[PDB]
């Protein structure tokens, strides 16, 4: 039942966002030919979504680097 | 005088005043003033809860006489002329009982089995609201009620006329309640 | 052993720490929670050994509870091998499996986290300048089972009862389960006393409490600043407070 | 305002203490033979019940005749 | 004696007394409400039947009797301002709600101040304590010239 729509309301107030360059839409389509790639890659977008409504952070930080280093979200 | 059809109407003619609007009534002051605003879904919100930014009745609304402690008015009359009016409402109301009580079960919101015992507790519940307010005897304040009654017997020989009486004999509104308040008052 | 319970718990730090929000606003808790949970959920030290042996035992017992409601909890895995949607999103059964894990610990350890970080809690197990005491009682109330009862739940708001800025902490471990546990016990010996006899009651049931005995074993200096510390605690349980001066 | 409490005690349509202290005005009014106390006391009662109602505690076979002069 | 324009303060003081000699409850009410939210804050499912259960699991004698005695004071008031609240108040409310009087076997949500359900019942009692208060303190500000709005 998690209402999604409201997390993406707080962090659009919180933060920017824009849409995905058809370049990094392609190359992800390309290297996601698997469902289970698919789920855990989505899983990661999920927690950040999460802690990004929270606290919030640099639309401009990468996405890998924010993972990492602040949520250490290694493993 | 027409400023007593109404009265009349609840007496010898309760059946009318079925959808009427009685002084023996408050109103909702919240319709009336136009703090907590409100979604659109319907829950309150001084968003919260879901994440997206008439109160008034007919007939006879006032329930066990017992809780008649304090006699209350948000219409700017003095408390002891609301007093005696719903004391004269109350009594045509007894009038109309006697002609048919069914029409004042219909009217008495919640409903009751006895209206005549009903309308007699409140009218004691009134007249002990009197002594305490006024402050004179019990038989002083029944004599306060039989002069009002013939005030208004009398003030119609010469209220007959040059009037601005903007009331309908049945009270189908709340204006129109409001309006008998206060000539009555008046 | 079967599995490896401490990984299990690092990797749903950071799941758990996600579903928790606050009263105060307080933006920057959740990734200093990361932090403080990725540093403390150890076998270096004793502390931290303990802290995470409790974790375990308290995870059991939810566990355990949410089992006894359900049939046939041994069956999990079979149930898990009936679930394509599972599988597929899982790839291999094995990481089928530790995802399901996963998914029942995330919850109450969420939880868990809520009641022990209420305030600043966990900074008194992490910062070094924090007195052995502290970190002491710290542990003892997380390990007791019926002091801190943490019933279990079947979005996860965390209870800040100061107003406390950002990063620091209650003077003393878990204040408001002690200031808590000190009024329900006045209660009792207010009514099984006349206003006469109260006190030395409610001090005689305290002492032999096991946070009493606990307590009582703390002799000289400790207990001074210990006294001291809750004051502050209480106070700002009790009264709003503009100020340090105040 | 001993009397004042005695006629709403007796105004009411059931304790002993407070049927003790009637007693006691009972016999203060009757020792005493200062009438006009008890000319107090139906004025009062007048006032809160009415002039029907001692007009009924007149009447024989009443527990209150005591309130009324000789 | 034309109290309004003569004796503002008095005039509404004495309009509203009946009510106000209420707000005195208000700390008790809060603090049962708060302390109720502190139980069930963070849970899902409610399978409380009434209060009587509610109280006979929290059957300790300190507890049990200090939770009645709240849960009276809060009903009391309930029953008194019912009919007031059915009309005014800013938080609209089903008849049924305010019918009837209220017991111990009334249902338990009616004392959690949620925004939705019996709940709303605890949320207008103190939200209509609260106006009484700020309106009667608005008239002496207005009779004060000053902003001591604290
Ligand atoms: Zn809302």
């Amino acid at each position: 039942d998690w209402n999604y729509e409201h997390l993406f309301m707080d962090i659009k107030n919180k933060m920017a966002q824009d849409s995905l360059p058809s370049s990094v839409i392609s190359a992800i389509s390309g290297q996601l030919q698997s469902y289970s790639d698919a789920c855990e890659v989505l899983s990661v977008v999920e927690v950040t979504l999460g802690f990004l409504s929270t606290a919030g952070g640099d639309p401009n930080m990468q996405l890998n680097v924010y993972t990492q280093d602040i949520l250490q979200m290694g493993d | 005088n027409e400023l007593l059809e109404p009265l009349k109407n609840l007496a010898f003619s309760p059946a009318t005043m079925a959808h009427a609007f009685l002084p023996t009534m408050p109103e909702d002051l919240l319709a009336q003033a136009r703090h907590w605003y409100t979604c659109p879904n319907g829950h309150p919100c001084s968003c919260i809860d879901c994440h997206a930014p008439d109160r008034t009745q007919t007939g006879h609304v006032l329930g066990n006489p017992q809780r008649r402690d304090v006699v209350t008015c948000d219409r700017g009359l003095p408390p002891v002329v609301f007093l005696l009016i719903r004391l004269l409402t109350h009594l045509a109301l007894l009038l109309g009982a006697s002609q048919s009580s069914q029409a004042l079960i219909n009217i008495i919101k919640p409903p009751v089995r006895d209206p005549k015992g009903f309308l007699q507790q409140h009218i004691l519940k009134d007249l002990e609201q009197l002594a305490k307010m006024l402050g004179h005897s019990a038989d002083e304040t029944i004599g306060v009620v039989h002069l009002v009654l013939r005030r208004l017997l009398q003030e119609q020989h010469q209220l007959s006329s040059r009037r601005l009486l903007n009331f309908d004999t049945e009270l189908s509104t709340k204006e129109m309640r409001n309006n008998w308040e206060k000539e009555i008052a008046a | 052993s079967i599995l490896d319970t401490t990984r299990l718990l690092r990797s749903c730090v950071q799941s758990a720490v996600g579903m928790l929000r606050d009263q105060n606003e307080s933006c920057t808790r959740n990734m200093r929670r990361v932090v403080l949970l990725l540093g403390l959920l150890n076998e270096d030290d004793a502390c931290h050994a303990s802290f995470l042996r409790v974790s375990k035992m308290r995870l059991s017992v939810f566990l355990k509870k949410q089992e006894e409601s359900q049939f046939h909890p041994l069956e999990w895995l079979a149930r898990e091998a009936c679930n394509q949607d599972a599988l597929q999103e899982a790839g291999t059964f094995r990481h089928t499996l530790w995802k399901r894990v996963q998914g029942a610990v995330t919850p109450l350890l969420a939880s868990m986290i809520s009641f022990i970080d209420r305030d600043g809690n966990l900074e008194l197990l992490t910062r070094p300048d924090t007195p052995p005491w502290a970190r002491d009682l710290w542990m003892f109330i997380f390990s007791d089972t019926m002091l801190l009862n943490i019933p279990l739940v079947m979005y996860i708001v965390v209870q800040n009862h100061m107003n406390l800025s950002e990063n620091a902490s209650n003077n003393v471990p878990f204040s408001w389960k002690i200031k808590d546990y000190l009024e329900e016990l006045w209660v009792q010996a207010q009514y099984i006393t006349d206003a006469e006899g109260l006190p030395k009651k409610f001090v005689d049931i305290f002492q032999q409490t096991p946070l009493g005995r606990f307590l009582a074993q703390l002799h000289g200096e400790p207990q001074q600043e210990l006294l001291q510390c809750y004051l502050k605690d209480f106070i700002l349980l009790t009264m709003r407070v503009s100020t340090e001066e105040e | 305002l001993c009397l004042d409490r005695a006629a709403d005690f007796l105004s009411e349509p059931m304790a002993k203490e407070k049927q003790c202290y009637l007693q006691q005005v009972k016999q203060f009014c009757i020792r005493v033979e200062n009438d006009w106390h008890r000319v107090y006391l139906v004025r009062k009662l007048s006032s809160q019940r009415g002039m029907e109602f001692v007009q009924g505690l007149s009447k024989p076979g009443r527990p209150h005749q005591w309130v009324f002069p000789k | 004696k034309n109290g309004k324009e003569r004796v503002p303060i008095l005039w509404h003081f004495l309009q509203k007394e009946a009510e106000l000699r209420l707000v005195k409850f208000l700390p008790e009410i809060l603090a049962l409400q708060r302390d109720l939210v502190k139980q069930f804050q963070n849970v899902q499912q409610v399978e409380y039947s009434s209060i009587r259960g509610f109280l006979s699991k929290h059957s300790s004698d300190g507890l049990r009797q200090l939770l009645h005695n709240r849960i009276t004071v809060f009903l009391s008031t309930w029953n008194k301002l019912r009919r007031s609240l059915e009309t005014n108040g800013e938080i609209n409310l089903p008849k049924d709600y305010c019918s009837t009087d209220l017991d111990l076997d009334t249902e338990f949500e009616i004392l959690l101040p949620r925004r939705r359900g019996l709940g709303l019942c605890a949320t207008a009692l103190v939200s209509y304590l609260i106006r009484l208060h700020n309106e009667i303190v608005y008239a002496v500000e207005k009779l004060s010239k000053e902003n001591n709005s604290y």
